[PDB]
């Protein structure tokens, strides 16, 4: 785990998250994928705690196939990030509470807009034009701060991530080897192989 | 051993009946006398103290009831049930009120929590319905002075005026002649007087019959000064004195 | 009405009782014991043409060194399967070894009398349980609601039993070969059956020492109907 | 009607026939008897041989609880033993708050409160036995009666099983020679004397006599079997008292 | 907690509350299922004394269960909910697991195995409902077709039909259906289980449900207008 | 705080031939630099040609031995007298010890 | 035992049918009539309280229409106290879902769960069904305006118009008569108040034996309003359709 | 007809088995009486020891619940001594929770609570017993509250219960009439006493030995029972006069 | 008659229907025969068969190294109370370090009996038992009956056609109490006491079962070619 960000664009949201699993001083492997697609058009990133972070992106995973198939339709992206936002606030004061952090990025398509959530392992949770978890935030949203535009291209968009992880590969003291880009918009998922 | 009984008593018959909840009814009817009058600046709750020896001490056996410093109750049935169903009702205007809101109830809220009690004596296992119609008179700040009737099905309904028991036919068709929208209260129990003599057979005095009011707050029952805020309780029982003076004058 | 576990006034319990007529509206089961093996075949009996008799599952493994057939109301056996194969291969992981087939049977008709006011009344299944192990070789056992268990050299269950099993009586000897069980089976059930024997409608099986469980295919128990059709004419 | 079928049900006299029928069991059971006597109490029964097979002296009918406390029943033997069960395990933890070993008044009551619940539900049975129990405590010697009500009194004498007419009989007559009290030794003599002429209602089988006893002189205040010299003692004198 | 054993053997050696709740399915409305060589036809019967009905809101006959497995019922409408929703949740739960979607006769046997828990579990009756279960295998281009019913058998189907007025239509499909040749195509599968619940249903108006399940979780609902074009086209080739 | 675990010292050896097989021990148990017996054993014969020695805290190597003799003779019960094989024995010493892994036995086994 | 008083009360007829709930349905069938119409641009809720008391209080009264959410109302046929029961577990299951998906519920999924609790005691527990039939009216940004009902068997469906309680066969009849799909709310009041006023048991409709609820989208744009009519509204509306 | 096995209502709103509790209450045909003096409260009920086996001194149906309280029983035995347990124990609970001790009318209402419990819940069955409380309250002065297997409780100026209960009722509500006040206007419980045993003498119409009677003394801060000689002193003070 | 439908139930005249049809399940059961000597204690069994080719069902269970039992009624009940003889047996060693009292283990079974005669919902066991034992107090021979009663005997018999041989018994009973140190001739008396129970049938070599505890002797139980000798 470590690093995983976050954009909203005008017509979509771009998912960056780091692709190096590291235990002890070992890279165990290097094109580990940490997302899982909750719904056609909504995508939940995460990062944390060993186990802890799979255990819960799947176990979210299938509590919202599990309404989509019930109810026969797809929840709002602000619908899933409050589900999960509560699921994370009742774990906060479990026994063992989840030690994970996500980012959800979804298209709203009764609204026809792009929506970027960012909720803590505490459950804390806020509406974001660009997001970041961990130390990856203390570079990439001054970076951010200045060269974002709201009404930016999807294209532009991927370009002002270059930038974020270009700072992030100068001065990040640890190797992540790259990572693994995904975009959600009104024709759902899509992941960019040639980043 | 351990409560066998994890099934209904009530349950519905080939006709829709409900057998238990009817047979109950009928032991309201059975029951003696007790009514209820809303006037436009109180309410009045009145009923007999049927004697059950003259040995007995009738001032220990109290009919009317406080629930709240602002609602009373009196019934018409089984007095065991009645007593229960008191101690189980002001515990709950604490419980899932007081406790909470820092205030009491509001008396259509108090008299809901009852008819919830009485339900589910009609559904749960291993009992029978309550053998008892309740009356609830009693006043709130946002609602002002009500009266409500409560049945062992756990139904409940608001009235201007209504009787229960014994001679309820009677002394229904008596208010419905005398009630309207301008009584005042001291009107209202000169006819509550009235309506219950026609149900009464032996003594009619201050000692035979049970008479409470919810009306003005009264400061000299409250117990102590110095808080503007509480002015005392509205909710008063009439003494045996007050009910003879205003019968000479009947 | 009456408790379940009730008594009647000649000592027997009614459930008990009343599962085992359950038992004797069901499909035909037979098991023959060899020195060879222990064969296991059983009446399919297709409601309908159009139900596809393949998926009609009566004949089960257990482990690999035992197999179960089945009699009576069958969507019971499904718990008393899954408790069976639990329970051999729990026993596996705690000691290292194969359970005994009898120790496998003792395990399942403990489930037998766990009814009453454990679940509401008695299976309504038979199973003719089937098995090897080193030390009492090959064995049948059969496995009743009442919680009894019979070792057989032989035996019938169902509609088509108390006939089947007089003919079992008379075939068996102590030195019959597999091949001879096999055609046995199908002979007797051939004999009981209400439709006409083929091998859509009935299906046959073995555990042997070397190979263990197998359930036979649809073409070669196909050849050994065949077989025994023409060493019947032959005399 | 069908009151009858179900316990803990009225009838319209204001009756519990399953109690009733309970007292039906214990009538037809064997006789035992209790007699209270100076410093003490002893206890006596009927033991039916049915075979020559079976071992004498070798099943043992009359029960201790605690150290102090003697119990013997007539009815259905083992509905007597889940009571001393109880009775025993009421004992241990009186002793364990109290320290002091249970009061016999006090034990009483908490064997007729245990048989009193068994006829509160209709999910239980109640008990088919009477059961004549008591002992020695710091206020002196005390017997007891315990019906399948729940019912229990302090006796003088007591008896119950298919002889009780004649044991009552028997014991009345020594209320009324004895008015000063009987001794320890002259009761358990008395006790079989009884239980051999109560032994007429029940004359098919011969029997095997089994007496106990607990006195303050005698025993020291604890219980005890009556075995040998002073058993034989005992059946000779209610051999010469038949004849 | 409520004990009672509702569920019990008789002198002859029936189970009478499993038998009832089979006849709560012979009242249910007709539900048929036929397999082709390539797909799986889900038909369902919708009475007509029920004018001024909203459909668009109303409860469908034929659920999904995964995207990729469907379900139709005859019974209690109450009753096939619970099963419904229970096997909704194994079918994720098998997922999130086995990393794989549930095979038909997996799903099959869990929903059956539900149905043989309650004929012998203390204070709760059998479900009144029998159900087609249909779909296709992940990675598997095989039609499947599966039935069960309240004593918690199951098995396998070319061809089935349950509720009111089965036995009729069960009487056509016996004759009808070829197991040399199964429905060639989509709309030699649709129409022959069209026929053969205008054999039992009235008018083939909105009368008829018809659903259409291919490989790969390609599954479609038929309109109106679309069924009505196979009931119009049926009528005339009768006409000779 | 209370500490539930000692140490009693000894040690113990077993080898193994062609048709045969040794387990040996000394015979002292000790608590620090007391000697509590000279002569106390802890290597015992639990039936089915099969012995035993649960070596260190002696009272949950008590209580092992004593578990594993009663585990055999419920395996007699439960499978018509079989024989318990060393390696079967072995399977289910396994299970005894790691049924208390949170907490532990303080012994080193040798069968 | 306690098996001999034991009613058994989730068990099937021999016809295969379950006894609670036949007998149920007949006990609301003598329950005060209940009507929803579902029109282009809001819904009906009409009721008629069970023979009234000239001394009831008929204004602080509540007895048929009771309010689940903002969007979402009931109108009740069969026993008020189960009813009651039932109401407060949809008002606590609405905000449940409010809290977690942070929108409101869709209207399908409360009656659903609502219905799934009649359900449950129709199966297991040994406890008598609650003799109640709901009609629900509600609205939601998925299928706009919506009517369901429940009854005892926990078995729900949709409609355009529809009632519960008392002479259904004939009020059925008259809806299914003049309802058509372009129908307006005002049309819609006029149609739910003449049905009850031919298929009443009293001698004429008045307005304190009426309760009277509206769904409109009649607030100011794109939001709904709930409308639970006074004494004084249900008289004026009496009077403009010339009922009275 | 299972309507009567149970406590649920009958077609005319009737409980069966509280009214046949009541009549179980006559098992034992002994009756009993309570009056108030202006210091004390005395209970009389008759002692009848049939059996010549018995041992006199156990047999009682009058139990001393706590220093303050008195309590006697009309009804079986195994139910009377299971109402004896539960009301000490909740005499002994009450002091420990709340500081003070029981009131009589607050034990009986509690006991009362109990009995209606089992005429509205089904697996339990009422106890066939009528319990009269007896006390002299710190705050109400002499006090008697009787309960019975319907819940029903009520405070008395004096009672009286058992077979022959309205003759004994009759006698004294005539005698209250006359003096025309609430209680015995007596100094000493002696002659309270004498005053109950007296007026049951002449409303049963039956004398009474030593071991005939039984007697209950409630005073300020204690309840106690009287001996046979204590009994006896009485019984010789009535015949002097 | 109406009675009948529970345990919890007494009759007018004060029985226990359902205890009652208990006890005839047990005489329905195969005859088994326990004897003793002041030496040794004997158990001997005639097992039955479904038909010619079938097990014969086994009617001894050991319960300890020092006691054991034989069966006759309902099996399962059997097998459930043996295991809870083998646990009582073994809680007393584990714990106590002492070999159960054959007497204690006729108490324990009494009481466990007991409870499913008095409770709702519950039934009574349908087997009768024959425990043999040796103990600190030498040979010992029960019999349990499901009503609750235990009873300790020099020798008895269970079963159908069981008073052949309980009367045979009571003639030999100075005989077969005095045969001390000699195993063998033990045997020969009981496997001569429950011939007096045969009918058509007689004892085979897979039919007999035989069982012995004594002095120097655990309990241990014969079958097959092994009783042989006794026919
Ligand atoms: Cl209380």
């Amino acid at each position: 785990m470590d690093i995983i960000l976050g954009i909203r664009v005008q017509d979509s949201v771009i998912l960056a998250s780091s692709k190096a699993v590291t235990r002890g001083i070992s890279v165990l492997k290097d094109s580990d994928d940490k997302t899982r697609q909750l719904s056609p058009h909504t995508l939940m990133s995460f990062a944390g705690e060993a186990g802890d972070t799979v255990q819960f992106a799947e176990y979210i995973q299938a509590n919202i196939q599990l309404y989509s198939i019930r109810e026969d339709y797809e929840l709002s992206p602000q619908a899933v990030s409050s589900f999960v936002r509560q699921e994370l606030a009742k774990s906060i004061r479990s026994r063992r509470p989840y030690q994970v952090n996500v980012l959800i990025g979804g298209y709203d398509k009764k609204k026809n807009k792009p929506e970027l959530y960012q909720i803590d392992y505490l459950g804390t949770k806020v509406e974001l034009p660009y997001g970041a978890h961990g130390y990856s935030g203390f570079y990439t949203f001054s970076l951010l701060d200045h060269h974002y535009r709201p009404d930016m291209t999807t294209e532009e968009g991927l370009d002002l991530l270059k930038l974020c992880v270009q700072e992030l590969e100068k001065r990040m003291p640890m190797d992540f080897k790259g990572v693994i880009v995904k975009i959600v918009d009104k024709d759902g998922i899509r992941q960019v192989d040639d980043f | 051993m351990t409560d066998r009984y994890s099934f209904s008593l009530t349950t519905f018959s080939p006709s829709g009946k409900l057998g238990q909840i009817d047979y109950a009814l009928t032991a309201v009817k059975q029951g003696v006398t007790s009514l209820g009058i809303k006037a436009t600046n109180g309410v009045v709750i009145a009923t007999e103290k049927k004697s059950s020896s003259p040995l007995a001490m009738s001032e220990t056996l109290s009919k009317v009831s406080l629930l709240t410093p602002d609602i009373g109750a009196v019934y018409s049935g089984m007095g065991p049930d009645y007593r229960v169903l008191v101690d189980k009702s002001r515990k709950v205007a604490h419980t899932s009120y007081k406790r909470i809101y820092g205030e009491y109830p509001p008396t259509k809220l108090l008299v809901s929590e009852v008819a919830k009690i009485m339900q589910e004596a009609t559904q749960s296992g291993g009992v029978r319905p309550f053998g008892v119609s309740l009356l609830i008179a009693g006043h709130d700040e946002f609602n002002g002075f009500s009266l409500y009737q409560v049945d062992p099905s756990g139904s409940y309904f608001p009235w201007k005026a209504t009787a229960i028991g014994k001679g309820s036919v009677a002394a229904k068709t008596f208010l419905e002649k005398r009630w309207n929208d301008e009584l005042e209260l001291e009107d209202a129990i000169h006819i509550a007087l009235l309506t219950l003599k026609e149900s009464v057979e032996g003594e009619f005095n201050g000692d035979t019959i049970e008479l409470a009011i919810i009306g003005d707050e009264n400061p000299d029952l409250l117990g102590y000064t110095g808080i503007p805020t509480d002015k005392g309780p509205r909710f008063r029982k009439l003494t045996s004195q007050e009910i003879n003076d205003r019968l000479e004058a009947l | 009405d009456r408790g379940v576990s009730t008594f009647s006034p000649e000592g027997r319990l009614f459930q008990v009782e009343y599962s085992l007529e359950a038992i004797k509206l069901g499909s035909t089961a037979i098991g023959i014991a060899t020195k060879e093996g222990v064969v296991l075949g059983v009446e399919k009996r297709a409601t309908s043409p159009l139900l596809e008799s393949d998926s009609i599952e009566k004949i089960v493994e257990i482990d690999r060194h035992i197999g179960c057939a089945m009699s009576g109301l069958t969507a019971d056996a499904r718990s008393m399967i899954e408790h069976a194969r639990t329970a051999a291969v729990t026993h596996n992981l705690y000691y290292d070894e194969d359970i005994n087939v009898e120790s496998l049977t003792q395990s399942v008709c403990d489930l037998a009398l766990r009814f009453g006011e454990l679940m509401s009344r008695p299976f309504g299944v038979a199973l003719l349980i089937a098995g090897h192990d080193a030390d009492d070789g090959y064995q049948l056992f059969h496995a009743e609601p009442s919680g009894t268990f019979y070792r057989y050299n032989a035996k019938a269950i169902g509609s088509g039993s108390e006939g089947a099993q007089a003919e079992l009586l008379n075939e068996w000897h102590s030195s019959l070969t597999l091949k001879e069980a096999e055609l046995l089976v199908l002979k007797i059930l051939k004999q009981v059956m209400e439709e006409k024997l083929d091998e859509n409608n009935a299906q046959l099986s073995c555990i042997t020492k070397q190979d263990g469980f197998k359930i036979y295919d649809n073409e070669k128990t196909a050849e050994l109907i065949k077989e025994l059709k023409e060493k019947e004419a032959a005399e | 009607t069908g009151y009858d079928l179900s316990n803990s049900v009225f009838s319209p006299d204001g009756r519990n026939f399953q109690v009733e029928y309970a007292v039906k069991a214990v009538e037809n059971g064997t006789t035992s008897i209790g007699i209270k006597c100076n410093d003490g109490v002893v206890f006596a029964v009927e033991k039916l041989i049915t075979s020559k097979l079976l071992v004498p002296q070798k099943n043992v009918k009359i029960q201790v609880v605690d150290r102090h406390i003697g119990c013997v029943y007539s009815g259905l033997i083992p509905d007597g033993r889940h009571l001393v069960n109880r009775g025993r395990e009421e004992a241990a933890s009186f002793k364990k708050l109290y320290k002091t070993p249970i009061p016999i008044p006090a034990f009483a009551d908490r064997l007729g409160q245990y048989v009193q619940a068994h006829t509160l539900y209709n999910s239980v049975r109640p008990f088919g036995v009477s059961t004549i129990f008591g002992g020695v405590d710091k206020n002196g010697a005390h017997l007891y009666m315990l019906e399948p009500s729940g019912s229990y009194w302090g006796y003088k004498g007591a008896a119950t099983g298919k002889g009780r007419q004649s044991a009552k009989a028997e014991l009345e007559k020594l209320v009324d020679h004895h008015p000063e009290g009987l001794s320890a030794r002259e009761a358990v003599k008395q006790a079989a004397k009884i239980i051999y002429l109560a032994h007429e209602d029940n004359k098919e089988k011969d029997f095997e006599l089994e007496i106990s006893w607990c006195s303050l002189s005698e025993t020291n205040g604890l219980h005890k079997f009556v075995k040998g010299d002073l058993l034989q003692e005992a059946i000779d004198f209610a051999q010469k008292e038949i004849n | 907690g409520y004990d009672r054993a509702l569920s019990i053997f008789s002198p002859d050696g029936h189970i009478f509350q499993v038998e009832y709740a089979l006849e709560a399915v012979k009242r249910g409305t007709c539900a048929v299922g036929v397999k082709g060589k390539n797909c799986v036809v889900l038909g369902c019967e919708r009475r007509s004394t029920l004018k001024l009905q909203d459909t668009r809101i109303t409860p469908s006959k034929v659920s999904k269960i995964d995207s990729h497995v469907v379900l139709s019922f005859s019974g209690l409408n109450a009753d096939s909910r619970i099963l419904i929703e229970k096997a909704r949740v194994e079918a994720q739960s098998h997922r999130l697991t086995l990393e794989d979607p549930v095979t038909v006769e997996y799903l099959t046997r869990y929903v059956a195995g539900v149905q043989q828990r309650y004929t012998q579990s203390g204070g709760v009756r059998p479900f009144g409902v029998s159900t087609l279960i249909a779909g296709f295998d992940p990675r598997d281009d095989e039609p499947k077709l599966y039935q069960t019913e309240p004593s918690g058998i199951y098995s396998s189907w070319s061809a089935q039909t349950i509720g009111r007025n089965s036995k009729t239509v069960r009487e056509f499909l016996e004759k009808n259906y070829d197991r040399k040749e199964p429905p060639a195509t989509v709309e030699e599968c649709v129409k022959l289980t069209v026929r053969s619940l205008l054999e039992v249903v009235q008018t083939g108006a909105k009368n008829i449900e018809i659903t259409v399940v291919k490989p790969d979780s390609d599954i479609v609902a038929l309109s109106s207008e679309e069924i009505n074009q196979y009931v119009t086209q049926i009528e005339q080739e009768k006409q000779e | 705080q209370f500490n539930p675990y000692g140490d009693n010292g000894g040690t113990i050896l077993g080898i193994a031939g062609e048709d045969f097989a040794v387990l040996a021990g000394d015979t002292r148990n000790i608590t620090d630099y007391s000697i509590n017996s000279r002569y106390e054993p802890k290597v015992f014969d639990c039936g089915d040609n099969i012995v035993m020695s649960a070596n260190g805290f002696a009272a949950d190597g008590d209580a092992l031995v004593k578990r594993f003799k009663n585990s055999v003779k419920w395996y007699h019960f439960d499978h018509n007298d079989k024989k318990l094989s060393i390696n079967s024995a072995a399977r289910n010493i396994q299970h005894l010890l790691y049924g208390k892994r949170f907490f532990p036995y303080y012994v080193h086994t040798i069968i | 035992g306690s098996r001999r008083y034991d009613s058994r009360t989730t068990i099937f007829s021999p016809e295969g049918r379950l006894y609670q709930v036949e007998y149920a349905l007949e006990s609301i069938s003598h329950a005060g009539t209940a009507i929803g119409i579902m029109a282009s641009d809001g819904i009906v809720l009409a009721a008629e309280r069970k023979v009234t008391s000239t001394l009831l209080e008929q204004d602080t009264s509540t007895e048929k229409l009771y309010k689940l959410n903002d969007k979402i109302a009931v109108a009740v046929a069969g026993l008020t106290a189960d009813a009651e029961i039932l109401i407060n577990t949809a008002r606590i299951h609405a905000q449940n879902y409010l809290k977690t998906y942070n929108e409101d519920i869709p209207v399908e999924i409360l009656v659903r769960r609502l219905s799934d609790i009649k359900q449950g005691y129709t199966q297991h527990g040994g406890l008598r069904p609650f003799g109640v039939s709901f009609i629900y009216a509600g609205y939601d940004d998925r299928y706009g305006y919506q009517l369901y009902t429940s009854n005892p068997s926990g078995n729900y469906t949709g409609w355009k118009a529809i009632s519960v309680g008392a002479n259904t066969s004939a009020a059925q009849t008259l809806l299914q008569m003049d309802y058509k799909d372009d129908m307006k709310v005002d049309d819609a009041i006029e149609l739910a108040l003449k049905t009850l006023s031919k298929t009443t048991d009293s001698s004429a409709l008045t307005y304190d034996r009426l309760e009277f609820a509206t769904i409109r989208k009649g607030a100011n744009d794109g939001e709904v309003y709930q409308k639970i009519f006074k004494p004084q509204e249900i008289k004026d509306i009496l009077v403009k359709t010339g009922i009275t | 007809g299972y309507d009567r096995h149970i406590t649920i209502f009958s077609p005319e709103g009737r409980l069966y088995q509280v009214e046949y509790a009541f009549k179980a209450t006559n098992q034992t045909n002994i009756n009993s009486l309570a009056v108030r003096g202006k210091d004390c409260t005395v209970v009389i009920s008759q002692k009848k020891v049939p059996d010549k086996l018995l041992d006199p001194t156990t047999v009682s149906y009058i139990f001393c619940i706590s220093r303050t309280i008195g309590m006697v029983v009309n009804g079986p035995i195994p139910d009377a001594r299971n109402a004896a347990l539960r009301a000490k124990a909740e005499a002994a609970e009450f002091r420990y929770k709340y500081g003070y001790d029981m009131p009589c009318d607050v034990l009986a209402k509690r006991m009362a609570n109990l009995s209606q419990i089992y005429t509205q819940r089904a697996y339990m069955r009422p106890l066939g017993v009528i319990l009269t409380f007896v006390s002299v309250d710190e705050e109400l002065g002499p006090s008697i509250y009787k309960t019975d297997p319907a819940g029903y409780y009520v405070g008395y100026k004096a009672t009286a219960t058992g077979p022959k209960q309205q003759e004994i009722t009759t006698n004294l509500e005539n005698h209250f009439k006359k003096s025309k006040i609430d209680h015995i206007n007596e100094e000493s419980w002696e002659k309270v006493v004498e005053f109950a045993i007296t007026h049951m003498i002449d409303a049963l119409g039956t004398e009474f030995s030593k071991n005939d009677l039984e007697v209950g003394v409630a005073t300020k801060d204690k309840f106690f029972t009287l001996s046979a000689e204590n009994i006896e002193e009485r019984l010789v003070a009535i015949a002097e006069q | 008659n109406n009675y009948d439908g529970d345990t919890v139930t007494f009759s007018p005249t004060g029985r226990l229907f359902q205890v009652e049809y208990a006890l005839e399940a047990i005489k329905q059961g195969s005859v088994t025969v326990g004897l003793r000597s002041n030496t040794h204690a004997v158990l001997v069994a005639l097992k039955r068969n479904a038909d010619e080719l079938s097990s014969y069902q086994k009617k001894i269970i050991k319960c300890d190294e020092h006691m054991g039992l034989s069966l006759a009624g309902l099996a399962p009940d059997a097998r459930v109370l043996s295991n809870y003889l083998r646990q009582q047996c073994n809680y007393s060693s584990l714990v106590f370090n002492r070999k159960l009292a054959v007497e204690r283990a006729g108490h324990l079974l009494c009481d466990k009996a007991q409870k499913n005669t008095q409770s709702y919902g519950g039934r009574p066991y349908g087997v009768g038992l024959l425990i043999i034992g040796y103990d600190k107090s030498g040979a010992h021979l029960l019999e349990f009956q499901p009503s609750g009663n235990v009873t300790e005997l020099y020798g008895t018999a269970i079963g159908a056609r069981s008073q052949g041989a309980k009367t045979y018994l009571e003639r030999t009973l100075d005989t077969f109490i005095k045969i001390d140190g000699n195993p063998d001739e033990l045997i020969k008396a009981g496997v001569e006491a429950i011939s007096q129970s045969l009918r058509d049938e007689s004892l085979t070599v897979d039919n007999l079962s035989i069982a012995i505890v004594g002095k120097d002797t655990p309990f241990t139980i014969y079958d097959g070619e092994a009783v042989a000798k006794y026919i």
